[PDB]
RNA sequence: AUGUUUUUUUUUUUUUUUGAUUUGGUGAGAGG
DNA sequence: CCCTGTCTGGCGTCCTCTCACCTATGA
DNA sequence: TCATATTATTACGCCAGACAGGG
């Protein structure tokens, strides 16, 4: 029907040819009867008439001459909706430029005219005069003219001189601006000048300047001339419930602008003075600017009481305008709402569903089976029927339900599996019956929950709810591999207490034939549940290609197990169920026979474990009583014993022996240990109190406590809440953040007093605050995620590329804690993995990495793979197949067309809610040493000692694998050497942090070079010890006659010729820094390893911080160009750095501020990517120098560690590519021969295309650089005006669109759900690859 | 609660809000995101055309459903042409380009 | 065998199809 | 002229339910 | 009833982005 979206300035014919005619009087109604005014605001002529096919005066009552119009009436002859799309326009006597260009930030105005937005508004407020081409005078064209300067001015250029003002002066200057002229003067500016300020403020200018040669938009639509009004239907009149109408803001914005546009013409037609006219003018600037965007000007103009009143742009802009009210989100026919409740006899694809809304929102369909049958004849005698609700009617609709899906969907929707499609069960009863297993998909409790029924129409839809959002087919979260159908909480409890064993029970060591005498054992009352016995049970193991073989064994298992074992489907083997199934072995089980045996025995086993998870949970009885709580017997002598220890603490300070912060922490750290230790009796006294004898002495077991199986089933409970109700409840927190010395000794079960409960309130106000402010910030980031993404879908099957990242197991410096198949589980390889031994293929260079595969990899210990990313795909506009990876809820690799960006920007924001708001390296396991990123030299003891500060540390095993990493300062003293075997637990390393080692590399003895005492360095004597030393001071504190000398120390001989470092030429002189004192002094022969100086020195913001990519406020500064550095001026703001390469071009330097301590020396020789100073490192510094590699790893690794550190499983390929739609601009460094410009930034798959159809010629291509643009930033620079205007600021996107003339080639998922069509990623993919194709 | 068909807004020719209104469901962002989730391209069209806001799609639908046709006659939304006139309604020329 | 053999106003206009059942901002509070 | 406080604008969660209250003037 | 047309409170918290000031 129509490509494109358009968007340009409105000139005056346009708007006179958008009009049906002038809108002259501001009279809105007649409002005593019910007549409109003609002709005023709501006219007659203008528009049309209110009634359909109707004169509303008086003639044309039947359908025969539609379009007559007599001058009694004065009034178009058409349709009641076509009053609607008609627009009218005012003639506005003088000029007003538009404020949606004059305040932009930047205005479109003000960087045209180069001229100042003060100096704008000035003129334009009538409060200052311009020139216009003057003349023959001494006066510029741009500079402006007060009463002053235009009084002395008017009385000497009397003749050829122009000075006009307001919007009228500006739109001539508008209109008389060579746009091509500026252009080759800009451009020849930017060519002639050398200033970076002045660079970017020309190309700023000359960007807007050749944008508006481009298109047809002249620059004298920027003020308007003929005001457009738009259509009343779009601004109704419509009256509450009373006799008065409650009137728009809009009516009153254009009634005020109509009112003072006949005030102006009135007065120049009377040729009022000049100050009236000027008056008069500039209300009608105000009335238009406050119509247009109210509010922008100063205070805003308002009606009823205070408040303000509503403008255009306010119907825009905003939560509440029309892009996030009604047109991403609408209100919906066919559409219920109840309150949810359990039901569990259903089956998962199934929910129920009451029979009154069933009746409601199936009104057509009951309809039509109505009129199909015969029953009836007309529409009205159905709807007659089942108003009436006869007895026939609900065997209709039980004709219509029974194979339509509908969609269930929970008010606050995060993720996809928050709408599900089931088949209607129809319920007696006013409240949705849903169940339960999906309750855990939904965060759906029964508290008093309300979830929303759909109703899908039209067959496509009831078909892509039954194949796509059935609840069958949701059984793996899209976020990782973990099934999100596991067995929430009475069912495990059921299973816990069923699977287990207790040393005597009835039927003790019996003999069982089968599981089904074992359930009739259990039933008949001759067995217990839980009993040890020996079954025959035939387990069916598919270990041929496909084919089931039977092994038939005696287990020595239970009876539970057994009786759980006749719903196991076959292929399972029977250890799935031989042990105790809390949470984790029952998410196992289903998950391993999902793995199996595929996906409708595991739907059908999912239902049987549900169903036997209640029955038995149903006979167990597992209540919870008061008794139950076991209080330690050894917890009041635990508490006396610790108020013995706080009595001794402060008896030391009431005689002052220790200091108050040592005595809170020696206070803090004893009520932690011995918290720590009634936690441990509680739980001995809990997890083992049960002791029953068998047939003799007593044997003990794991107990049947109610709150211990609640706690070790896992169903709900942990230790810290099950630690609370029986140990003492900690040292809990006041809101100053530090902690109260004083704990909370009583638990809940004893009672807390009054102090106790108040302290636990502090705590508790703390967490529901936080959670209650948390949520905003949720929503948002998922929000700026998912409006980020909005436009990636997967397009191709194979880029063609061998890049992809370096995906290695992560280490933090404890046990290894991310193992490599967790991250390169289901990622398409990108070379073929090498088999550690040598040289072999053990998988091929394509192949999609499922569980057996990644078992082969384990088996092998396959160091680390090369594995194809998102990031580094050559797709143009998409992702191809390939580096996606798996498809995370289907076992295969992702298809083409599934949006990934939406639900990897829903998988990462999701978890929002759960994360919070607000010496030496001692070995752990026992292997083998290696360093990297290592220059060292063994000292005179031995140790080797590192000339290199970035040193890492590895500990790999006797296997290959790196199990162990570890950052080595400069100058560290290692216990051990380079490929050396240790024990577990012995220090290989040693340092001081607070003496930086100014260590040598050869040997010698020491001069003090520019070292004079007094003015560069100090005497200071020590007082304590009488070991002098002489300390070095800074540049600073001495004065500025010796503030040139350099302290340094420089190794000689034993004659005084300067030792060479060994390799160079070069002297080893090492120049001391400030703040340093001398340990070594004159005279000393030194070594390695041997100082030459003393030199002393996250939750979820984080996760915002990190996608937004802000800067911290001190980040680590780097250096730009390798080669050697020096140091410059002295205190001019900063101090100076010069880096000059040894083979590359020297004139880089940069002004470090110096309050940094600093890593690097004078002799030191720097690179890329290497640090300077210490702290954080902002991600545009990562891009910029080490690759786009190293900054996609940094960013996973980065808020890996806040989901983990919190507890959430994500898989890596959701922050992959919201990484890949931060870095997706760049910016040219040389244009080539191509048509860009120097330093323009254009987006990335634009410039790649246009260099690779024009490198597949001749031409030699262009060279580009990448930039990272934070999310909000990088959403709204897009090449699609929509998908940055239904995001945040619409009025700074709208006319920057509008004055580039831009052009919406739709091609993304939002502009599709804006302009009401099929999304062109699911289903619709077919369609929109149908429609590209026929072009 | 529940909707089928009833009265409607006056600017929008989206269904009315609440419960004292017969109204239907907010069908809102974070829903067309899960649907966007999903390749429900046909079930969200529907659920911002059909049954929400186009006047001839809806009106097509009601007699498609009780002629027995599953089928949806989509056409454009009522309020992105209202979008069009309060833009339009600025100094904006924004259209629509060739078919 | 036979019937101009008791005439007088005791009076002629339908439904018609063609269209629908009608409620906007502001602020406060609760559920999840 | 390159750092720099300082000022100005622009964000800040979705869905739902109940109730009340709505410009002054004026010969 | 039918045209006439706008004044005497402050009490967010970052976080970019643009601007006059000065070593
Ligand atoms: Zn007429
Ligand atoms: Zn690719």
């Amino acid at each position: 029907e129509f490509d494109a979206i358009k968007i340009a300035l409105a000139s005056p014919d346009m708007i006179r040819s958008w009009s049906f005619g002038e809108v002259k009087k501001p009279e809105t109604i007649n409002y005593r009867t019910f007549k409109p005014e003609r002709d005023g605001l709501f006219c007659a002529r203008i528009f049309g008439p209110v009634k359909d096919y109707e004169c509303l005066c008086g003639k044309y009552k039947r359908l025969k001459h539609r379009g007559v119009i007599c001058e009694k009436c004065g009034v178009e002859v058409t349709q009641t909706k076509v009053r609607r799309e008609r627009m009218g326009h005012i003639e506005l006597a003088s000029p007003t430029a538009h404020i949606w260009f004059l305040k932009s930030l930047p205005s479109r105005i003000g960087l045209l005219l180069d001229m100042p937005l003060r100096d704008i508004e000035r003129v334009l407020y009538f409060e200052s005069y311009v020139v216009i081409e003057g003349g023959m005078t001494n006066l510029e064209r741009q500079q402006i003219l007060t009463e002053e300067q235009y009084l002395d001015a008017l009385e000497e250029f009397g003749d050829e001189f122009d000075a006009k003002m307001g919007a009228e002066a500006i739109q001539a200057l508008l209109k008389s601006m060579d746009l091509e002229q500026e252009c080759e003067q800009l451009r020849e500016e930017l060519n002639e000048t050398n200033s970076e300020t002045k660079r970017k403020k020309l190309t700023k200018r000359i960007k807007l300047l050749e944008a508006f040669v481009q298109s047809g938009n002249k620059p004298e639509w920027m003020i308007l001339t003929v005001l457009p009004v738009l259509p009343p239907d779009l601004r109704p009149l419509v009256p509450l419930d009373g006799g008065r109408f409650a009137t728009s803001d809009l009516n009153d914005l254009y009634r005020r602008v109509i009112n003072r546009n006949n005030r102006l013409k009135r007065l120049l037609d009377l040729a009022a003075p000049d100050i009236i006219v000027r008056n008069e003018k500039r209300m009608l600037q105000e009335a238009v600017d406050a119509l247009l965007d109210n509010g922008r000007r100063g205070r805003a103009i308002t009606g009823s009481n205070k408040r303000p009143l509503k403008s255009l742009a306010d119907m825009i802009k905003g939560k509440q305008g029309r892009f996030r009210q009604n047109l991403l989100g609408k209100r919906v026919d066919y559409s219920g709402r109840s309150v949810i409740t359990v039901g569990p006899y259903l089956r998962l694809h199934q929910c129920g569903l009451p029979k009154k809304m069933a009746l409601e929102l199936f009104k057509p369909f009951i309809y039509g089976k109505l009129e199909l049958r015969g029953l009836a004849t007309t529409i009205k005698a159905a709807k007659k029927m089942v108003e009436r609700e006869e007895a026939v009617v609900w065997d209709i609709l039980d004709e219509v339900i029974r194979e339509h899906p509908v969609l269930l969907n929970r008010a606050p929707t995060l993720h996809r599996l928050g709408i599900q499609a089931f088949e209607p069960v129809l319920i007696e009863g006013k409240a949705i019956q849903l169940h339960p297993l999906v309750c855990a998909a939904y965060n759906a409790d029964f508290d008093g929950d309300q979830m929303a029924v759909h109703v899908p129409l039209t067959l496509e839809a009831q078909l892509e709810a039954r194949a796509l959002m059935m609840s069958t087919n949701n059984i793996l979260s899209p976020a990782n591999g973990e099934p999100i159908i596991v067995p929430s909480q009475d069912v495990v409890l059921g299973l816990y207490y069923m699977t287990r064993d207790c040393v005597n029970a009835k039927g003790e060591g019996m003999v069982l034939t089968g599981p089904k005498e074992a359930e009739r054992l259990y039933r008949s009352g001759l067995a217990s549940l839980h009993a040890r016995v020996k079954v025959r049970i035939t387990e069916y193991e598919k270990d041929a290609n496909g084919e089931l073989v039977a092994k038939t064994s005696l287990k020595d298992t239970t009876v539970g197990r057994a009786i759980l074992w006749m719903i196991v489907p076959k292929g399972l083997p029977y250890s799935i169920v031989n042990q105790a199934l809390g949470k984790k072995a029952i998410s196992k089980m289903l998950n391993t026979c999902y793995r199996i045996l595929g996906l409708k025995p595991t739907v059908i086993f999912a239902d049987q474990i549900m169903y036997t998870g209640f029955a038995y949970a149903a006979r167990s009885g597992a209540s919870v009583g008061i008794d139950d709580m076991v209080i330690p017997e050894k917890k009041h002598e635990i508490i006396s014993e610790a108020e013995a220890e706080v009595a001794e603490i402060q008896e030391q300070f009431q005689s002052g022996l220790v200091t108050a912060g040592e005595r809170y922490n020696k206070v803090i750290d004893i009520w932690a240990a011995a918290n720590d230790r009634v936690s441990k009796a509680m739980m001995d006294n809990l997890q083992t109190e049960t002791v029953i004898n068998r047939d003799g002495q007593e044997e003990k077991q794991v107990s049947f406590n109610s709150i211990y199986m609640m706690a070790d089933s896992g169903a709900r409970g942990s230790a810290a809440q099950i630690r609370q109700l029986a140990g003492m409840r900690g040292l809990m927190a006041k809101p100053d953040g530090s902690i109260i010395e004083t704990p909370i000794t009583a638990n809940f079960r004893e009672g807390l007093n009054v102090l106790q409960y108040f302290i636990s309130t502090h705590g508790a106000r703390k967490g529901l605050a936080d959670t209650a402010l948390k949520t905003a910030n949720s929503g948002y980031l998922t929000r700026r995620l998912v409006d980020v993404a909005q436009d990636l879908v997967v397009t191709e099957d194979d880029c063609g590329t061998h890049e992809g990242i370096m995906m290695t197991p992560v280490i933090e410096g404890g046990d290894v804690k991310e193992p490599l198949r967790d991250r390169v589980l289901g990622r398409v390889t990108a070379e073929d993995v090498l088999k550690p031994g040598t040289a072999d293929i053990l998988v091929p260079r394509n192949t999609l990495l499922h569980e057996q595969w990644c078992d082969l990899l384990e088996e092998n210990s396959v160091d680390a793979v090369k594995v194809r990313s998102v990031v580094s795909c050559d797709t143009d506009f998409g992702v191809c197949a390939h580096c996606y990876g798996r498809d995370l809820a289907r076992g295969h690799i992702i298809n083409k067309g599934e949006a990934i960006g939406v639900i990897a920007a829903q998988s990462i924001g999701e978890p929002g809610t759960q994360l919070t708001m607000r010496s030496s390296i001692q070995v752990k396991n026992k292997g083998s040493i290696k360093l990297s990123n290592v220059k060292s030299v063994v000292n005179s003891s031995g140790k080797l000692v590192i000339t290199s500060r970035n040193t890492e540390l590895k500990l790999i095993d006797e296997f290959g694998r790196t199990k162990e990493s570890y950052k080595v300062p400069y100058g560290a003293v290692l216990a051990k050497g380079d490929g050396e075997q240790v024990a577990g637990g012995e220090t290989v390393a040693n340092w001081d942090p607070h003496t930086m080692p100014v260590i040598t590399e050869v040997s010698g003895f020491v001069r003090f070079t520019d070292m004079i005492d007094g003015q560069t360095i100090t005497r200071q004597t020590d007082e304590l010890t009488g070991l002098s030393s002489l300390v070095v001071l800074d540049s600073a504190e001495r004065t500025a006659g010796g503030k040139d000398l350099r302290p340094a120390l420089k190794i000689v001989d034993a004659q005084g010729n300067d030792v060479l470092i060994p390799g160079t030429d070069m002297p080893a002189q090492y120049f001391l820094p400030g703040k340093a004192i001398v340990q070594l002094e004159d005279g000393v022969q030194i070594s390695s390893g041997d100082t030459l100086a003393r030199i002393p020195q996250g939750g979820l913001p984080r996760v915002a911080d990190l996608f937004e990519a802000r800067r911290p406020k001190e980040p680590a500064i780097l250096a730009e160009i390798s080669g050697i550095v020096s140091f410059g001026k002295e205190t001019k703001g900063k101090r100076r750095l010069v880096i000059t390469p040894v083979d590359g071009s020297d004139p880089y330097e940069e002004m470090i501020p110096k309050w940094r301590q600093l890593n690097v020396f004078e002799g030191e020789r720097v690179e890329r990517g290497d640090v300077i100073s210490d702290g954080p490192e902002a991600p545009h510094d990562i891009l910029r120098l080490r690759g786009v590699h190293a900054v996609t790893r940094y960013i996973v690794n980065e808020v890996q560690d806040v989901y983990r550190l919190q507890g959430v499983k994500i898989n890596d390929k959701h922050i992959e590519v919201i990484v890949r739609q931060m870095l997706r601009k760049a910016t040219i460094v040389n244009a080539g021969s191509s048509d860009f410009l120097e330093g323009e930034q254009v987006e990335y798959s634009r410039v790649k295309i246009a260099n690779r159809e024009l490198e597949a010629n001749g031409k030699v291509g262009a060279t580009y650089s990448r930039d990272l643009l934070g999310i909000t930033k990088a959403s709204l620079a897009t090449e699609s005006f929509i998908s940055a205007a239904s995001f945040q600021e619409t009025t700074r996107v709208l006319t920057e669109a509008a004055v580039a003339g831009k052009r919406d080639e739709l091609r993304g998922l939002k502009e599709n759900v804006i302009v009401g069509r099929l999304i062109p990623a699911g289903t619709g993919y077919a369609y929109h690859q149908d429609r590209m194709r026929r072009r | 609660h529940a909707r089928s068909t009833g009265s409607y807004s006056l600017v929008t020719q989206q269904p009315l809000g609440g419960k004292a209104q017969f109204g239907g469901q907010r069908f809102g962002e974070m829903e067309v995101w899960a649907l966007e989730a999903y390749g429900a391209a046909y079930t969200l069209q529907e659920m911002l055309t059909v049954k929400s806001d186009d006047v001839n799609g809806r009106t097509k639908m009601y007699k498609n459903i009780v002629d027995g046709n599953h089928q949806m006659e989509p056409g454009m939304p009522e309020s992105f042409n209202v979008l069009l006139k309060e833009i339009r309604s600025l100094g904006i020329n924004i259209e629509l380009e060739d078919e």
